[PDB]
C-alpha cells in the first residue's frame, strides 16, 4: 500500500510506482526510476543481501 | 525501457486549435 496504510484505507499500488512516488517525493524525477529500474532492483537487492 | 507501458493517444492543445 505504501504510506496510504497509515493515513486511512489501504490502496493497493504497484512498488514501481511507490518507488517512483518516494523519488518525487525528494526532487528526483519518476523516469530515471522507470528506465532504469533494473540496476535499482540490483543495488536494493545487493543491499539486502 | 519502460516495462509495462501500454500504447494511447495523447491530446495536443496546439494541433485543433492550428488546423
Ligand atoms: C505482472 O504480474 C504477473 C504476476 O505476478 C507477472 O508474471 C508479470 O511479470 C508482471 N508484469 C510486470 C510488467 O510487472
Ligand atoms: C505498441 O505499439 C508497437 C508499435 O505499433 C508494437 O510493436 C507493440 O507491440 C505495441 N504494444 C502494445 C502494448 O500493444
Amino acid at each position: 500500500s505504501g504510506w496510504t496504510f497509515g493515513a486511512g484505507p489501504a490502496l493497493q499500488i504497484p512498488f514501481p510506482m511507490q518507488m517512483a512516488y518516494r523519488f518525487n517525493g525528494i526532487g528526483v524525477t519518476q523516469n530515471v526510476l522507470y528506465e532504469n529500474q533494473k540496476l535499482i532492483a540490483n543495488q536494493f537487492n545487493s543491499a539486502i543481501g | 525501457v519502460v516495462i509495462g507501458i501500454v500504447n494511447n493517444t495523447v491530446y495536443d492543445p496546439l494541433q485543433p486549435e492550428l488546423d
